[PDB]
Parts: C-alpha cells; sequence; structure tokens
C-alpha cells in the first residue's frame, strides 16, 4: 500500500504458485474461501468505503515538522550556557532519529527471518549483515554513556576513541 | 441427582440387618433397645467389631472415644441421624 | 469428638484401640473381603490368646511389643474414609459454612423475602435470650468451688430448662450446607 | 432565597477561582521571561506581515 | 505550576469556612479536581523539561510522582472519615489541614528548581507527618515511633544541607539545569568520597536501605490510615527522586562508592522478604514488603542505566498504588475486630465475598503478576542488574520467589480457611470501603495500556 | 483517561520516524553507510599535540 | 424439600457494583459515542507537504483530530 516508503520497507517480488488440483475431489478450502468472501470481506468493504466518502467530504492536513541545523557542542565555548542549550537539544533529537534507523533496520531482520521460512539462515544474510553495521555503528555511538549522558560525554567518549586509532596507526607505521 | 434424602427408618432399618447379619447374635431376639452386653453377653472386642462393621454400612468413621459407648441399636441410630442432620 | 475426654486412657481402651487400628491396616493390606476375613479372625484368635490375663506387668509388656509390631508392619497408605481427617473429602464444605449470626445483617429488602423463616429465627433468638440466666445459674450451681474437673456439661433438670450451652451445638450450620 | 444557597455554598467557589487566579499568575511569568523570543537559532522566523509576537 | 499550587492552598480555607458536615465531602470533591488539573503535566518532551519558571519545572519523572500525589489524598479523605466520626469538629478541620499542607509541600518539593529549595520542602514534609502519626496515632508506640521517624531522617539530612551550601560555594549555583549541563567528574579523594556520602545518605535513609530502616516498621504500623497512605506511597519516594537528581555530580565516584550499598539492598531484599514469612501483625509485613521492594529501586539507581533508571521510575509508582492499597485492605479488618493480628480473623472470604477479591487482585499486583506495572519496573531493574553483572539473577530470582510465598500466605491466612467461631461483629463491606479499593486499583490496571506515562525521562 | 489517551505528540516519535525513514532512503541510494561511527565530525576536533 | 439457605448479606456488594457500573457508563457510553463519531465524520489528517511561504499552526503537527483539539 502507498502507506510507507516500498525503498525503506522492502519484500521480494511475492511469486505464488497457481492451483495444479489433481484429485477430483472437492477443496474445502475453496468453500470456505468462498463463503468468507460473501460473508465477511463483501460487508467489511461496503463499511470501509462509506467510512471512506464520509472522509473525503472532509480534508485536512498535518505537517510534518522541519527542524533547522544549529551549531553541534564542539563549536561551544566552555562556559556558553545557550549554545551548549542548543547543542544538547539537537543531539537528543539526532540520538532518537537514530535509535529509530536502528529500529527500522531491525523490523526488517524479523521479517526476512519469517518471510524465507526454513531457508532464513542463507537468505537473510543481507538483512543481517545490515543489522550487523548499524549496531556496531550504534554502540560506537551511544554505548556506556549511562544515565545523565550528554553530548559533552559523548564527544569524550569520540574523542577518546580517536586518540586510541591515532596510537594504533601510530604503532602499525612503525612496521 | 446425588444421594436419596436418608431417613431416621432408614438408618434403623440397615442398623438392623447389619446386626442381624453377625453371627454371634441371633435375629428373633434382637430388639432395637438391646444392650450388647447384658442383653446379648457380648465382649468389648465384640463391640469393636460391630461399630467397624456400621462404618463400613454407613460410609464413615465413628471416633474411639463415641464409639465405645454405643451400647444399643437405637445409640447407633441416633449417633448417624446426629452426624448426618437427620430430622425425620 | 462429641464426648468429653478423660484424663487418661485405660488398658482397656488402649488395648481396643489397638485392636481397631490393627484391624483397618489389615484391610488395607489384604485388599479383598474373603482374605480379610480370614486374617481379621486369625487377628481375633491373636487377641484373644491373652484375654485373661491378670499380670498388668505382663500386660502391659505384651501391649507394648503390639504397638512395636503395629508401627513396623503399618501400611504406609492406609484407606481413610473420605470425610475423616486424612481423607479426600475432610474440610471440604467448611466453605459453605456460614454462621446464623450474618443472617442479623441481612439488608430488609432480603428478609422481605422468607417471613416466615425470620419469623421463626425471632422465636428461636427470644426463645435464647429467655433461658440464658437459668442456664448461667445452673452451671453456677453444679459445679464445684475449684472448678470444673472435666469438660462434661450437665442436662436440664428442671421441667421448663434448657440444658446449659446449648445454642451453638443446636444451631450448628450443616454437614452439606450448600 | 438566594442567600440561602449563596451564604452555605460560597466556598465552593474558592479553589475554582483559585484555579483561575492561578493561571493568571502563569502568564504573567511568562511575560518576565521574553528575552530570547523570535531569537534562538533553532526557532527564529521573519514575522507575519500582521503578527507582532511569535508567542505570549 | 501554580494552576495547581494555588488550588490546592485554597483547600485549607475552603475546609475553615465549611459547614461542620460538610467538609469530607468539600475536600474530597475539590481534591479530585485538583488531580484531573494536574493530568495535565503528563504532556512531557522528549528532549527537555516543562521549565515553568525560575523556581518550578516539570520533568517526565516528577509528572507522575505529582499526579500520584494529588490523586492520594481524596483515598486518604475517603479511608480518614470512619474513624475520625467521634472527633470534635475543629480536630477533623485539623486533620485535613495536616494532609492539605503535606500536599501542598509534596508537590513543591516534586518541583522545585534549586536543590536547595528541594532540601527546604523535603524537610518541610516531616511536621505534618509527625503531627499526624503523634495526635491521631492509636497505642502508646505512636510516640516513640515518631521520635524514630523524626530523627533517623534528619541525622541523614543535616549533612546534605552541609554538602549542598558546600558546592553552590564552588560552582555557584545550585539550578539544576546549571548543574547538569556544567556537571564535572569528581576526584578520587577523601574529601570528595565524603561529599559524596552527605549527598546520598539523606536519600537512603528515606528509602530507606537495609541497615536503617528501623524507623518504617514503627511508623507505618502506629500511624493512623491517611498517615501510613502517604508514607507509603509518596514519602518513600521522595528520596528515589532525590537520588535520581543528585547522581549527575557524583560520577565518576559513583562507580566504586556504590559498592556497599548495592550489597547492602541485595541482601536486605532477601532479609526483609523473608521476614514477612515470620510476621504475626498484617500492617508490619506490608511495611516489610515496601522496604523489599525499594532495595531494588536503590539498586536502579546505583548501577546508572537507563533501563534501570526506566524500571526505577515505573516500580516507584506502581508501589505506592499496591502498598496503599494494602494498608487500607487491613485497615477495613482492623475497624473491625480491631487488633492488628493477621490470624486473629480468618476465613473472610465467606464473609466478605468482594472484599476477597480485591484481597486478591491486591496480593496479586504485590507480586508483580504480568502484564502489571510492578512486574514491567520489577524485570527492568532485572535485566539491567543483570547486563551490571550476571550473578545478580540468584538474588534476583530469590527475591521473586520469596515476595510470592508472603504475598499468598498474607491471602490464605486472611480470607481462606474457616471464620474464627466467637467473632459475630463482621458487618458487611460498606460502599465507602469498596470504592476505595476500585479508586486504588484501576488506575493501576489502566496504566498498563500507557506504560510510557511511568517509565520517567529515559524513555 | 481519555484526555491522557489522545494526548498530542509531544514526545516526538512519530517524527523520529518519519526522518529516520528519510535518512534510510537517502543513505541507501546513496550508497553511503546506514549509520556513522562518529556523531561529531573530525575536522572540528583539536586533538592534543601528539600520542606521546 | 426445599431448605433455607445462610449466606452473609449479599445486597451490599451488588449495590456497589451496580452503583460503579452506572456511574462509569454514565460517562463512557457519551465518550465512546463522541470518540466513534468523530473518528467516522471527522477522520485523521493526510499527511502533506508545507506550502512555501506557509507557518503551519502548532496544533498542525499532529493527524487525529482529538489530540489536535
Ligand atoms: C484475558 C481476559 C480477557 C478479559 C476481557 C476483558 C475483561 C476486562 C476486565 C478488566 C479487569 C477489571 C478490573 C478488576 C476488578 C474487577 C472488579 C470486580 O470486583 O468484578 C466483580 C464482577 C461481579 O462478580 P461477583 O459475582 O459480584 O463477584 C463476587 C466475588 O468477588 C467473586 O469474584 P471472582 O471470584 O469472580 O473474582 C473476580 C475474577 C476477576 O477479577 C480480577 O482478577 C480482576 C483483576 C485481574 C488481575 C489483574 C492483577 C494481576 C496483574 C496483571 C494486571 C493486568 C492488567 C491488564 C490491563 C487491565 C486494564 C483495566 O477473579 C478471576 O477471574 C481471577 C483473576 C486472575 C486473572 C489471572 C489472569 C491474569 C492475566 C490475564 C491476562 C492479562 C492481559 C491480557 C492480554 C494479554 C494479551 C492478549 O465480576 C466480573 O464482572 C468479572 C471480573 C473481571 C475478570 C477479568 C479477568 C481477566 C482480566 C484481564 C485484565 C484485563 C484485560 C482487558 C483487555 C483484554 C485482555
Ligand atoms: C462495565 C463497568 C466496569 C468498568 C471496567 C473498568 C474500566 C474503567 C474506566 C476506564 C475508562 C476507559 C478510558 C480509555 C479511553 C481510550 C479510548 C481509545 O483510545 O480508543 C482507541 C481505539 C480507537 O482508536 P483511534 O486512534 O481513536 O482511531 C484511529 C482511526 O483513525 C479510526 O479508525 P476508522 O476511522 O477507520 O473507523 C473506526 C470507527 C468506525 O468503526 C466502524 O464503523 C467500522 C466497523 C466495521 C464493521 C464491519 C461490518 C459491520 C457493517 C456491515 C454491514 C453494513 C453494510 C451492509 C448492510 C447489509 C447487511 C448484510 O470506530 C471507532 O472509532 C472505534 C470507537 C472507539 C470506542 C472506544 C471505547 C472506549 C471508550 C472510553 C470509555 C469506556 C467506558 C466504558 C463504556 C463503553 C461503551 C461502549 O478504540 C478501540 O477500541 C480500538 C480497538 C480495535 C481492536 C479490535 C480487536 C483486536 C483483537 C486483538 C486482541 C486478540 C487477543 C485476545 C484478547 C481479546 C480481548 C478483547
Ligand atoms: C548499617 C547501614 C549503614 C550505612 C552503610 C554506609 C557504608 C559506608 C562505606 C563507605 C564506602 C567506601 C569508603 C571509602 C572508600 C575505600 C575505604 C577503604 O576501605 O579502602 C581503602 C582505603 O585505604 C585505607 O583502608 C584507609 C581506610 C581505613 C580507615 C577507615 C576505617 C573503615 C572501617 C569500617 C567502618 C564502618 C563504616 C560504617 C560506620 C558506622 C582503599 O585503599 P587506598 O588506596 O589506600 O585509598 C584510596 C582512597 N583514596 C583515593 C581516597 C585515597
Ligand atoms: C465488572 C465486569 C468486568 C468485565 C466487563 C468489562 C467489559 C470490557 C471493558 C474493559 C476494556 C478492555 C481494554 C482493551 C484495550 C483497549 C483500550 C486501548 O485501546 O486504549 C489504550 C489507551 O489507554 C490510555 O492510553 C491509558 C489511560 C491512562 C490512565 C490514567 C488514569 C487516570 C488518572 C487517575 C490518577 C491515578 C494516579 C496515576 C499516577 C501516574 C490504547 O493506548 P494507545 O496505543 O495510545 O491508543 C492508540 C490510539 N490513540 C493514540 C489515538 C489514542
Ligand atoms: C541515619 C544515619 C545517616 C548518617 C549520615 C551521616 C553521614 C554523612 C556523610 C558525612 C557528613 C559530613 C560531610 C561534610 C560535607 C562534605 C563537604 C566537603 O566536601 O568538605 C570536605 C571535607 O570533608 C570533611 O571534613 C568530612 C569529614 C568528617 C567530619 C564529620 C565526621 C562524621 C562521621 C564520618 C563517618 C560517617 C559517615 C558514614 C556513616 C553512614 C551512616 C551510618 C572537603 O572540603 P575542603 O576542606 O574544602 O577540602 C578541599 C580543600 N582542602
Ligand atoms: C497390619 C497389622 C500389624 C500387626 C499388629 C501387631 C499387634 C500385636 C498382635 C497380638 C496382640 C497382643 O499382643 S494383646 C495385648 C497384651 N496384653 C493383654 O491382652 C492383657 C489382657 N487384656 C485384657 O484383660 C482386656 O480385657 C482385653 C483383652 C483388652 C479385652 O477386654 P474386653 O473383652 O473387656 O473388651
Amino acid at each position: 500500500p502507498d502507506s510507507w516508503d516500498k525503498d525503506v520497507y522492502p519484500e521480494p517480488p511475492r511469486r505464488t504458485p497457481a492451483p495444479a488440483p489433481q484429485t477430483s475431489l472437492p477443496n474445502p478450502v475453496t468453500y470456505l474461501t468462498k463463503i468468507f468472501d460473501l460473508l465477511v470481506d463483501r460487508p467489511v468493504t461496503l463499511a470501509r468505503e462509506f467510512i471512506e466518502q464520509q472522509h473525503a467530504k472532509n480534508r485536512y492536513y498535518y505537517y510534518h515538522r522541519e527542524f533547522r541545523r544549529v551549531p553541534d557542542i564542539t563549536e561551544c565555548e566552555e562556559k556558553d550556557i545557550l549554545c551548549m542549550f542548543e547543542a544538547e537539544m539537537q543531539w537528543r533529537r539526532d540520538y532518537k532519529v537514530d535509535q529509530e534507523i536502528v529500529n527500522i533496520i531491525q523490523e526488517r531482520l524479523k521479517a526476512c527471518q519469517q518471510r524465507e521460512g526454513e531457508s532464513y539462515r542463507q537468505n537473510c544474510a543481507k538483512e543481517l549483515e545490515q543489522f550487523t553495521q548499524v549496531s556496531k555503528a550504534f554502540q560506537d555511538r551511544y554505548s556506556d554513556l549511562g544515565a545523565h549522558y550528554s553530548a559533552r560525554k559523548c564527544l569524550a567518549k569520540q574523542k577518546q576513541r580517536m586518540l586510541a586509532e591515532r596510537k594504533a596507526a601510530k604503532e602499525a607505521a612503525a612496521a | 441427582s446425588d444421594a436419596p434424602p436418608l431417613t431416621l427408618e432408614a438408618i434403623k432399618d440397615r442398623v438392623l440387618y447389619v446386626l442381624k447379619l453377625y453371627d454371634k447374635i441371633d435375629p428373633e431376639k434382637l430388639s432395637v433397645n438391646s444392650h450388647f452386653m447384658k442383653d446379648l453377653g457380648l465382649d468389648s472386642l465384640d463391640q469393636v467389631e460391630i461399630i467397624m462393621a456400621m462404618e463400613d454400612e454407613f460410609g464413615f468413621e465413628i471416633p474411639d472415644i463415641d464409639a465405645e459407648k454405643l451400647m444399643c441399636p437405637q445409640e447407633i441410630v441416633d449417633y448417624i441421624a446426629d452426624k448426618k442432620d437427620v430430622y425425620e | 469428638a462429641f464426648s468429653a475426654p478423660a484424663a487418661y486412657l485405660t488398658h482397656q481402651q488402649k488395648v481396643l484401640r489397638l485392636y481397631k487400628r490393627a484391624l483397618r491396616h489389615l484391610e488395607s493390606w489384604c485388599v479383598h473381603r474373603d482374605k480379610y476375613r480370614y486374617f481379621a479372625c486369625l487377628m481375633r484368635a491373636r487377641f484373644d490368646e491373652h484375654k485373661n490375663e491378670k499380670d498388668m506387668v505382663k500386660a502391659t509388656q505384651l501391649l507394648r511389643q503390639a504397638e512395636e509390631e503395629f508401627w513396623y508392619g503399618q501400611h504406609p497408605q492406609p484407606y481413610i474414609f473420605p470425610e475423616s481427617p486424612g481423607g479426600t473429602s475432610y474440610e471440604r464444605y467448611e466453605c459453605y459454612k456460614v454462621p446464623e449470626w450474618c443472617l442479623d445483617d441481612w439488608h430488609p429488602s432480603e428478609k422481605a423475602m422468607y417471613p416466615d423463616y425470620f419469623a421463626k429465627r425471632e422465636q428461636w433468638k427470644r426463645l435464647r435470650r429467655e433461658s440464658w440466666e437459668r442456664e448461667v445459674k445452673q452451671l453456677q450451681e453444679e459445679t464445684p468451688p475449684g472448678g470444673p474437673r472435666t469438660e462434661a456439661l450437665p442436662p436440664a433438670r428442671k421441667e421448663g430448662d434448657l440444658p446449659p450451652l446449648w445454642w451453638h451445638i443446636v444451631t450448628r450450620p450443616r454437614e452439606r450446607p450448600m | 432565597n438566594v442567600l440561602q444557597i449563596v451564604r452555605d455554598h460560597w466556598v465552593h467557589i474558592l479553589v475554582p477561582v483559585g484555579f483561575v487566579f492561578g493561571c493568571y499568575l502563569d502568564r504573567r511569568s511568562d511575560e518576565k521571561l521574553t528575552a530570547f523570543r523570535n531569537k534562538s537559532l533553532l526557532f527564529k522566523r521573519e514575522l507575519r506581515p500582521n503578527e507582532e509576537v511569535t508567542w505570549k | 505550576m501554580l494552576k495547581i499550587i494555588i488550588p490546592t492552598t485554597m483547600l485549607l480555607p475552603m475546609t475553615w469556612m465549611s459547614k461542620h458536615n460538610m467538609i469530607w465531602i468539600n475536600a474530597t470533591v475539590h481534591s479530585l479536581l485538583i488531580s484531573l488539573i494536574s493530568l495535565s503535566l503528563l504532556n512531557q518532551l522528549g528532549e527537555n523539561s516543562l521549565n515553568f519558571s525560575l523556581t518550578f519545572f516539570s520533568d517526565s519523572l516528577s509528572a507522575p510522582l505529582l499526579v500520584l500525589t494529588t490523586w492520594l489524598l481524596p483515598l486518604m479523605l475517603m479511608a480518614s472519615q470512619s474513624h475520625l466520626s467521634k472527633e470534635t469538629t475543629t480536630r477533623k478541620k485539623l486533620y485535613i489541614t495536616m494532609l492539605i499542607l503535606l500536599q501542598l509541600f509534596l508537590i513543591m518539593t516534586f518541583t522545585a528548581t534549586e536543590l536547595i529549595l528541594f532540601y527546604i520542602l523535603f524537610e518541610a514534609t516531616l511536621v505534618p507527618t509527625l503531627i499526624i502519626i503523634t495526635r491521631w496515632g492509636n497505642q502508646t508506640e505512636r510516640l516513640n515511633a515518631g521520635l524514630y521517624f523524626l530523627f533517623y531522617t534528619l541525622a541523614g539530612s543535616l549533612p546534605l544541607l552541609v554538602a549542598l551550601v558546600y558546592i553552590q560555594n564552588t560552582t555557584g549555583s545550585l539550578n539544576f539545569l546549571i548543574i547538569h549541563y556544567w556537571s564535572h567528574p569528581l576526584s578520587n579523594s577523601w574529601s570528595n568520597i565524603f561529599m559524596w556520602l552527605a549527598c546520598i545518605m539523606a536519600f537512603m535513609v528515606k528509602m530507606p536501605l537495609y541497615g536503617l530502616h528501623l524507623w518504617l516498621p514503627k511508623a507505618h504500623v502506629e500511624a493512623p490510615i491517611a498517615g501510613s497512605m502517604v508514607l507509603a506511597a509518596v514519602l518513600l519516594k521522595l528520596g528515589g527522586y532525590g537520588m535520581m537528581r543528585i547522581t549527575t555530580i557524583l560520577n565518576p565516584l559513583t562507580n566504586y562508592m556504590a559498592y556497599p550499598f548495592l550489597m547492602l539492598s541485595m541482601w536486605g531484599m532477601i532479609m526483609t522478604s523473608s521476614i514477612c514469612l515470620r510476621q504475626t501483625d498484617l500492617k508490619s509485613l506490608i511495611a516489610y514488603s515496601s522496604v523489599s521492594h525499594m532495595a531494588l529501586v536503590i539498586v536502579a539507581i546505583m548501577i546508572q542505566t537507563p533501563w534501570s533508571f526506566m524500571g526505577a521510575t515505573a516500580l516507584m509508582i506502581a508501589h505506592g498504588l499496591t502498598s496503599s492499597m494494602l494498608f487500607c485492605l487491613a485497615n477495613t479488618n482492623y475497624e473491625r475486630v480491631h487488633s492488628r493480628t493477621m490470624i486473629l480473623a480468618r476465613g473472610l472470604q465467606t464473609l466478605l465475598p468482594l472484599m476477597a477479591t480485591w484481597w486478591l487482585v491486591a496480593s496479586l499486583t504485590n507480586l508483580a503478576l504480568p502484564p502489571s506495572i510492578n512486574l514491567i519496573g520489577e524485570l527492568f531493574i532485572i535485566t539491567a542488574s543483570f547486563s551490571w553483572s550476571n550473578i545478580t539473577i540468584i538474588l534476583m530470582g530469590m527475591n521473586m520467589m520469596i515476595t510470592a510465598l508472603y504475598s499468598l500466605y498474607m491471602l490464605i491466612t486472611t480470607q481462606r480457611g474457616k471464620y474464627t467461631h466467637h467473632i459475630n461483629n463482621i458487618k458487611p463491606s460498606f460502599t465507602r470501603e469498596n470504592a476505595l479499593m476500585a479508586l486504588h486499583i484501576l488506575p493501576l490496571l489502566l496504566l498498563t495500556l500507557n506504560p510510557k506515562m511511568i517509565l520517567g525521562p529515559l524513555y | 483517561s481519555t484526555f491522557v489517551a489522545y494526548l498530542p505528540d509531544y514526545r516526538m516519535q512519530e517524527w523520529a520516524r518519519r526522518e529516520a525513514e528519510r535518512l534510510v532512503k537517502y543513505r541507501e541510494a546513496n550508497g553511503l553507510p546506514l549509520m556513522e561511527s562518529n556523531c561529531f565530525d573530525p575536522n572540528k576536533i583539536q586533538l592534543p599535540e601528539d600520542e606521546d | 424439600k426445599r431448605l433455607f439457605i445462610i449466606k452473609p448479606s449479599g445486597f451490599y456488594d451488588r449495590r456497589f457494583l451496580k452503583l460503579m457500573r452506572f456511574y462509569i457508563l454514565l460517562t463512557g457510553i457519551p465518550v465512546a459515542i463522541g470518540i466513534t463519531l468523530v473518528n467516522v465524520f471527522i477522520g485523521e489528517a493526510e499527511l502533506a507537504d508545507i506550502p512555501e511561504g506557509y507557518v503551519p499552526e502548532h496544533w498542525e503537527y499532529f493527524k487525529h483530530p482529538i489530540s489536535r483539539w
């Protein structure tokens, strides 16, 4: 359905085999499906279409909110409380967005596992690989901040990691 | 449904039936008010067996302190009626 | 459970209780009625073998050895009557036994149904009220100055008297209250 | 007859008006913290051709 | 925020100008309306708090606490008007004034921006509580209880004051926003160790932490019903809220200073939960279950993780509601038989069928039956503790097993079995008591459908 | 309860989901990594002089 | 024969339960009807792009009519 973007929530093209009966016995599932369509689905679609005609008579919109980009904690001076406040709010919003990115990737992984059946270990390699990278980046970014996290502590963690990387790169160059 | 509303006459009938099935006591001589010792010449050990037979007949256990006293079929009937709340 | 206990059990009571208990456990071991009759007659003979022993030391020693025999030879899973203390229906109906004083708290709309029952209850309550002082007086006069030696209670000895402390025995809920 | 109601039920308006007054005292407080109204780097905005303040 | 404070202050002149037979009606109605107004604070942001003014602010941690505080006053008034019947008019109004002052102090305590103002209100909550306990308690021990309540708290909080005015002399402010933004690490020194202890022990005594929890089984037991309700539901959570607020300045010192308190909490959980198994006083059993439950909140706050903080908030709210309901349920029986011995009145399910259902639901929430928020908070704390150390699952698991044991035991002793024969004054439940139970239990169950409203600022 | 149930999304959960969808779409088409290891850019960071 | 069944007074529990049911429904039924009428005849908003040079009001960022109100 046009509700969601198919590029961010993909699925295979849904190959469905045609019915190829071999026996002459009646199929009870077909009779029950016809009964369900005639007794259940049709009144549901009628009620839904009535609801949609009532909705179309009144149309209004709600807008996704756009937020400007503000300077981050790195550009703030030591005791400039207002820039620190704006940088921290922007950092918190980015943290929430990253959580939801990981959520989207996890939903892809779960849907792949359910869809592929007994061949999930092989047919979900791409989803597992995407989740591994996203999980590694999220863990590098926010792991171990603890309660009372902030943009300053995240910056200190990143600086410590870059110092470790620089020392490790200097160690390798001496060989 | 469940068991019928057992009455006093039924309790007496079953007690006398069980007593008349006892080889030690003859049927003609036995009476509702007959003492098990004076009237029937029965020992204390013999009396215990009658009490156990009544328990087996009516399906409930009579405590030893209560059991020793019962010396007449009428006494047994009254005890059973008191336990089962039988008023006719 | 209706008779007052005594300070102790006599030798005759102990041997009789042992006889009944051993017979019940023997019946638990001997499921079938003919086999039970056979071994119960053998048990009765074994009890009668010393029916008229006059040496109380010897009688006590024999009873003690009989107890030691029974404890080793008892059935670990004896048959119990369903409503007996160890049975499967021992206190099953206690949740349905409701004391009669609860009827005093019924809303008048509840008492509007059953008018005859509550008129009879009012008569019973008046009877209980009118005979309490006589019962208390009877108890005080009959009992010894030190106090009552046993839990046995006296009957009504006058004409228009009720036996003292009768209300809760008489107004027992039921054995199948619901 | 109005006094027979009012004189023994006026205590029923103390908490309602105490609520209303409370709201008023909040609004005045908001009037003392307007130093950055339409001045933040995240919500700075050109005023509509008729509006005077972005919020009260 | 004055739109809640000022209506609460108007409850005093309204109570004092009411008719002799209308004080309970007016107080109940208007405290319920104040709860309705307080519900608007649940609309919280995802990034920062609701900064009303320089003095008062509301966060996702203090909003559910405020809602519970305002909701508890009508229930206390309903629970108090039965045993205060023979009281004179002026003393009834004085009791209601004590309750209103307590609510006012708690409401300002949960929303103060500055830590010294928070301290002053958090200490002011002592006076009405002590007056309630020592003036309207029923027994002679209530005096001693009061002293235990007064001096355990103050001996903890007097150093805290000395710490706070010390901090402002070095950082320049005690405003919580400034404290959080300008935070700096605590060095590893003896002076910092004692500053850490002064900032923490005051809150530890309020929880209370196993070892300094003696005042609680006295104060809760000897207090009147509204006193014990407010002591369990709100006053214990002051320590949790204050610890959550003050932990920011404490790092990184908390990593090693938390070990003795974590050991005390994880062992005293077992200790108090097992104490509940052999308790002849029903109200004392309910009181000890509170120490067992707050040990978990202490552990969650000490380990300092987002899952632990969420769990601690949820558990504080759920425990407030459940413990208040249990105290009321015990009081219903006490007002019948006038004894707190648990085995005195038995088989009550036969005589009071619907109050038995109330008992069952309260016991089920006490042992954290899923999906109740009791279970949500408990399980979040257990997961965070497992992350902190896997061996914790043994202690945590053991506590769960014990909690179910003394809960259902409490249920089986008082409701099942056969009713004692001599007691004959057990009247049918009043509508007031049944409604008091329902107004405890329905919000608890309703909070299951929207748990994010009680999960704090870390959600 | 009705009032609390229909409270507006001031916590910005749907907003965060929409923003996350936008960036996932943009990054995948680009071929860029879905998530970045460093939240703050390296260019704006001034590490101390040398590793020793 | 039919016997009397001794029971505790069930009048007060039943009265409390019907009182609670009535006082919950008294407001709940109107609320449910209002919510379904709003849902059927005033549906949720539809996500759109912000037109150029237009600043939406703060309530125009939510899709449910009750939440917007
Ligand atoms: C009893 C006393 C004891 C008290 C107990 C304790 C309680 C204490 C008091 C607590 C107070 C409650 C406060 C809570 C307020 C929250 C209300 C709320 O948020 O509403 C949310 C929700 C509405 O969501 P929404 O966001 O407002 O709407 C979004 C859409 O825009 C809208 O969608 P749409 O525009 O496309 O159309 C939907 C619209 C239109 O619906 C339709 O018309 C479509 C129907 C299709 C039918 C198809 C066939 C029918 C016609 C066919 C034939 C006609 C044509 C052909 C003619 C020829 C005939 C052949 O319908 C509605 O809007 C739903 C009405 C909402 C009613 C909410 C009920 C709670 C009210 C609050 C007060 C409650 C107090 C109690 C009084 C209750 C009085 C009832 O309300 C719901 O109830 C939804 C439930 C649907 C789930 C279906 C079942 C799923 C099963 C899964 C579980 C299975 C596991 C087993 C467990 C089973 C257990 C049940
Ligand atoms: C019943 C409920 C009561 C409440 C419980 C409160 C618990 C308070 C406990 C405080 C936690 C730790 C306090 C200080 C940290 C370490 C203490 C010491 O044992 O460790 C060594 C401390 O060294 C020596 O042991 C000095 C301490 C010995 C003298 C103190 C006596 C402690 C005995 C226990 C008293 C009981 C406490 C409660 C009183 C009522 C560490 O080795 P060291 O590298 O050298 O010192 C590093 C610390 N620096 C960085 C500040 C310098
Ligand atoms: C007596 C007989 C008993 C049995 C018979 C009863 C018949 C059945 C009635 C029971 C109904 C079963 C419930 C089934 C679930 C449906 C309800 C659900 O849909 O509502 C939830 C909504 O619940 C509310 O969110 C929770 C209510 C909050 C409770 C607050 C209590 C009121 C204050 C009292 C003070 C207490 C202090 C509390 C301290 C914090 C869903 O939340 P949400 O996913 O969003 O909704 C999506 C759509 N929205 C967002 C547009 C609205
Ligand atoms: C219900 C029982 C609860 C008991 C709570 C009591 C324990 C409270 C913790 C100690 C309280 C006093 C701490 C003082 C406040 C800290 C402020 C501070 O930082 O000052 C320190 C100084 O710290 C101290 O002097 C504190 C030393 C102790 C003085 C009083 C002794 C109290 C008993 C100590 C052990 C008990 C504490 C744990 C007991 C737990 C409860 C049983 C450093 O400042 P400067 O001098 O400027 O140093 C830097 C430049 N030179
Ligand atoms: C499965 C079962 C396990 C096996 C159980 C083992 C039990 C032991 C078997 C043998 C029993 C004995 O030793 S027998 C006990 C030994 N001692 C005596 O018997 C003393 C003399 N008894 C009397 O004088 C009384 O009169 C009296 C006889 C009671 C009659 O009284 P009445 O007539 O006035 O009622």
